[PDB]
């Protein structure tokens, strides 16, 4: 997540995983899905749980 | 004019595989080379005018 002057250029990349133990060694890209035109002050994120 | 990119040129039709969240593209001297068409997914390469 980033906090560009007007957009907020959403990154995300599902890969699978093996290891179990941390995060696994290995390069892998991250592809852009949406581009929320959204200008506001962000200063302060709090995630969610079910 | 693809959404702002103007140029000068011919448009043939290239054999490169864009990514699909990938519209532009430049070469190595940053030159616009090589774009689709954001009406019909459809790769053009951009060669330069005689």
């Amino acid at each position: 997540f980033k906090n560009i002057d007007g957009y907020f250029k959403i990154y995300s990349k599902h890969t699978p995983i093996n290891l179990e133990r941390d995060l696994p060694q290995g390069f892998s890209a991250l592809e852009p899905l949406v581009d929320l035109p959204i200008g506001i002050n962000i200063t302060r994120f709090q995630t969610l749980l079910a | 004019n693809f959404n702002g990119l103007t140029g000068t040129g011919v448009l043939t039709e290239s054999n490169k595989k864009f990514l699909p969240f990938q519209q532009f593209g430049r070469d190595i001297a940053d030159t616009t080379d090589a774009v689709r068409d954001p009406q019909t997914l459809e790769i053009l390469d951009i060669t330069p005018c005689s």
